[PDB]
RNA sequence: GGUUUAAUUCGAAGCAACGCGAAGAACCUUACCAGGCCUUGACAUGCUAGGGAACCCGGGUGAAAGCCUGGGGUGCCCCGCGAGGGGAGCCCUAGCACAGGUGCUGCAUGGCCGUCGUCAGCUCGUGCCGUGAGGUGUUGGGUUAAGUCCCGCAACGAGCGCAACCCCCGCCGUUAGUUGCCAGCGGUUCGGCCGGGCACUCUAACGGGACUGCCCGCGAAAGCGGGAGGAAGGAGGGGACGACGUCUGGUCAGCAUGGCCCUUACGGCCUGGGCGACACACGUGCUACAAUGCCCACUACAAAGCGAUGCCACCCGGCAACGGGGAGCUAAUCGCAAAAAGGUGGGCCCAGUUCGGAUUGGGGUCUGCAACCCGACCCCAUGAAGCCGGAAUCGCUAGUAAUCGCGGAUCAGCCAUGCC
């Protein structure tokens, strides 16, 4: 239950970044700070570092996570 | 003309309790005792600030 | 037959200038519909009355716009003549609409 | 509030969502009225000076 | 009552109209 | 906490509104603003006349500022270029044509607004405080009036601990609508701190 | 999809969100709101019965 | 509150802090944290030589700010026939005068607020008393809601308070007829829709109306009890209105403002995070635990408000949120708008239930550059705790409590069950 109408969202500096890693090789780490983009199956291989406020992540990027929002994997507070 | 089905009631009442004294002011007699000719003032009051409700007061703790 | 929707936030001032535009006759030119009533508008503020806390303080404002209607019906052109420089009031305003 | 933080003054805001009020008067920020285009507490002090025309204290 | 979305006294109280309240 | 303000409080009658013009709720916010300008623009170039108020009306796009002071001379200058500069130097702020009236002050011991604000130069000038205040009560009640009354603030003298004077005598009747209290206050920029002067100046009844 | 053949499709589509390093992964292994809500207070429906602690060392009553 | 955290920005403290500042925290707001930057600066008035200077689309890098770079333009005054020299304006570095600071201090302040308390009180002038601080007045006897009035008296008066003057409600009249009607007749596409009139309702300006004025009884008087007439009868009901002071009360983060403090950061811009963290505790609320009830259908009566880059009739698609189309309304005329409890019908039958809607899985809609952190709504499934609550404890004396819905402010949206 969330909310992708006929739309769909992607913030697009990422985008034309993978799209252009996908000529050839994969670049291992992205530096993103939007975590704001969904990830397209296009993703499915390269190993993006999401930002927190502190640290970009190595977010493994598997194809069981697609439809998903990238924030969605760098956890923001630490707790216990 | 106005307001909820209950005031109607006691509104028709003041009405017809009026054009039957101006149809025979005598009749005023056997209708003014008991009370039909007067008009019920009594209305909502008004919610005032920092109430809930008028008079409805907020609930407070340590005292 | 001419409409004149008068509106302002003093009626002290409206209904002394509406009168004032009843000034063709008091029925012997043109009809005149009378001064018309015609419900007053109020908005209200209510601010909190000490900057910083207090919740429960509280003060009302109002600022509330009167409307009259008056309206003549048929305009003879004299009537309308008198529509030119003939006012006092500067919180009064003035639709015209035919 | 911050004199710098009028970048309300900000003509495009990039976005009409970083668009908002502050008090034309004070600054204030927070309960501006957006038909005097001032805050709560300007707001009082210019009804008491009588400089808001027509506004006036109300009681029913 | 009034915390069930999907009921008249439900979808009265919170606003809207849907299924459970039509809006006409 | 209380007292309102006793103007705000007899804004029904005895007393009528600074800014008398009407506007649509998409335009008043920009007429308002605008008017304040010119209040501003005039409270800090007239200080010498000492202004008490300033009226201002609107109309058919035009301006009606109509300014109050004690001394007409000053608003004047070389016989016009002053009330001409003025003019022009509103005509810059406000784009709709503006109209600058002068109105003499009979008595400036009978407005409470220039009363306090005496009162509040002499503070600067390190006038004693106590008497200043019984003086300028004096000097208003010498002039007539049914009553008048006059505060000052805090920090008195450079005092480290803020206080308050007093003085007032006649009748001042704050919870009577009824009344006419012309009520004025004055700001006072000391070396150590500010201080508030409140004037006020019962007359008349109905 | 009714009875069983739903109450696995449930809960095998939960431990879904916790194998891929997703948030309401960790809400859902933790046991803690996993739609956004607060947990100052008032989670008690997800969180079980009150684990109630010792609160003070040096300060009134309460 | 506590604890946690990179940060969980700051303030508020028993009454009188805790749905409080905040009448709208995704970015913004913002004050906090990390990281990328900026410096005469995002804003003000300026002062010396310097290169060029209104300006208009580019490029690289980049999360964005920002940094870097290529390019047509070269105008308006005076001197010169000219190539050119000097210059008003706005753009420009590298320095200075200054900006800026939600950094500190209600333990320097103004302003405004809270509070005792809408309590009936606080004083003053003159006289009199007392060596004096002081007292009398203002104590006493009645009486009032009241230092309200009466009577008394070395006191006679007065001011700030009380009451009255202002507002809203209750009865009535005059002015006023693009809202109102079997009032009265004509027509009906049985809708005040049409002619038509304003009587009535209403709308909203101005007035009348109450005075312990009249009667009976107690009273020295003020007044008390009762009774008529009246819409209303002794303050008819509700507002606004808060004395000298108290709290060294709240607030320098609304705004001022003395002082102290920082000045390639305690200023400034971004992007992301935070203010929403959870083992716990408290306050104020909401929704409940059901039969005087819940569900569905039909049907009846409100008041106050709001509406232009807004309210959206009506039509079509969708289970629906909502999308497409589209009428009217600057609104007593159009719309939000359904009022809801109520009434009539049917169902449920004592059950954790057709009570309760928490939680969770899924599929969607709309707002916004963007809803992971952290939006609201709709739909399907899930259907928690809860059988009326220990010690303790809050509100309310009449259209009150209880209960039912409606509106606004703030606001793209919305965490509103809050507030008015
Ligand atoms: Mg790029
Ligand atoms: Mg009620
Ligand atoms: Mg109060
Ligand atoms: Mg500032
Ligand atoms: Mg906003
Ligand atoms: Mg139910
Ligand atoms: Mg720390
Ligand atoms: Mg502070
Ligand atoms: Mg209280
Ligand atoms: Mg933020
Ligand atoms: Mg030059
Ligand atoms: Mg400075
Ligand atoms: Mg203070
Ligand atoms: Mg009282
Ligand atoms: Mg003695
Ligand atoms: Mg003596
Ligand atoms: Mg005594
Ligand atoms: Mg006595
Ligand atoms: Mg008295
Ligand atoms: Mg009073
Ligand atoms: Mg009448
Ligand atoms: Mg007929
Ligand atoms: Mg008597
Ligand atoms: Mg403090
Ligand atoms: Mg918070
Ligand atoms: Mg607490
Ligand atoms: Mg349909
Ligand atoms: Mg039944
Ligand atoms: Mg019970
Ligand atoms: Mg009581
Ligand atoms: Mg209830
Ligand atoms: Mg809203
Ligand atoms: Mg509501
Ligand atoms: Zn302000």
């Amino acid at each position: 239950p969330r909310s992708l109408k006929k739309g769909v969202f992607v913030d697009d500096h990422l985008l034309e970044k993978v799209l252009e890693l996908n000529a050839k090789g994969e670049k291992r780490l992205i530096k993103t700070w939007s975590r704001r983009s969904t990830i397209v199956p296009e993703m499915v291989g390269h190993t993006i570092a999401v930002y927190n406020g502190k640290q970009h992540v190595p977010v493994y990027i598997t194809e069981n996570m697609v439809g998903h929002k990238l924030g969605e994997f760098a956890p923001t507070r630490t707790y216990r | 003309r106005g307001g909820g089905k209950s005031g109607q009631i006691d509104a028709i009442k003041l009405g017809i309790a009026r054009a039957l004294v101006q149809y025979n002011p005598d009749y005023r007699a056997k209708l003014k005792p008991l009370g039909f000719l007067t008009r019920d003032a009594r209305v909502v009051e008004r919610k005032k600030y920092g109430k809930h409700k008028a008079r409805r007061a907020p609930q407070y703790s340590k005292r | 037959k001419i409409r004149i929707k008068l509106r302002g936030f003093d009626h002290k001032t409206l209904d002394a200038s509406a009168q004032k535009i009843v000034e063709a006759a008091r029925r012997s030119g043109a009809q005149v519909s009378g001064p018309i009533p015609l419900p007053t508008r109020v908005r209200r503020f209510t601010v909190i009355r000490g900057p910083f806390k207090h919740k429960d303080s509280r003060e009302h404002f109002e600022l509330r716009t009167h409307n009259r209607l008056v309206d003549i019906i048929n305009p003879n052109r004299k009537t309308i003549e008198q529509l030119m420089t003939l006012d006092l009031p500067t919180g009064v305003e003035i639709e015209i609409k035919t | 509030a911050r004199k710098a933080l009028i970048e309300k003054a900000k003509r495009t805001p990039k976005f009409k969502v970083r668009a908002y009020t502050r008090c034309v008067r004070c600054g204030r920020a927070r309960s501006v009225y957006r038909f005097f285009g001032l805050c709560r507490i300007c707001l009082r002090e210019l009804a008491h000076k009588g400089q808001l025309p027509g506004v006036r204290k109300a009681s029913w | 009552g009034k915390g069930d979305r999907r009921t008249r006294r439900g979808k009265i109280w919170r606003g809207t109209y849907g299924k459970y309240r039509p809006r006409k | 906490g209380n007292k309102i303000h006793p103007i705000g409080f007899r804004l029904g009658i005895t007393r009528d509104w600074e800014s008398r013009w009407y506007a649509g709720k998409k335009q008043y916010r920009h007429l308002l603003l605008e008017d304040q300008r010119i209040r501003g623009l005039l409270e800090k170039e007239l200080y010498s006349a000492g202004l008490a108020r300033v009226d201002i009306e609107r109309a058919a796009d035009n301006v009606a500022v109509t300014v109050h002071v004690a001394k007409p001379g000053v608003v004047i200058g070389r016989g016009g270029e002053r009330i001409r500069v003025l003019r022009e130097e509103l005509a810059k702020l406000t784009g709709k044509n503006v109209a600058l009236n002068v109105q003499e002050v009979q008595n400036p011991n009978l407005s409470a607004p220039l009363v306090a604000q005496r009162v509040a130069e002499q503070i600067e000038r390190r006038f004693a405080v106590r008497r200043a205040i019984k003086q300028a009560v004096q000097r208003v009640m010498e002039s007539g009036a049914k009553g008048a009354k006059v505060i000052v603030s805090g920090r008195i003298g450079g005092a480290e601990q803020a206080r308050t004077e007093w003085a007032a005598q006649g009748r001042v009747p704050l919870h009577t609508l009824r009344a006419n209290i012309d009520y004025g206050f004055a700001l006072a920029r000391t070396t150590y701190g500010v201080l508030g002067v409140k004037a006020y100046i019962f007359l008349g009844e109905v | 999809k009714l009875e069983g053949e739903l109450r696995a499709e449930v809960a095998a589509n939960i431990k879904r969100l916790m194998d891929i390093g997703c948030y309401r992964g960790l809400r859902h292994r933790r046991g803690l709101p996993v739609r956004g809500q607060r947990t100052r207070t008032n989670a008690r429906t997800r969180k079980g019965p009150r684990k109630t602690v010792a609160g003070k060392k040096k300060a009134p009553r309460k």
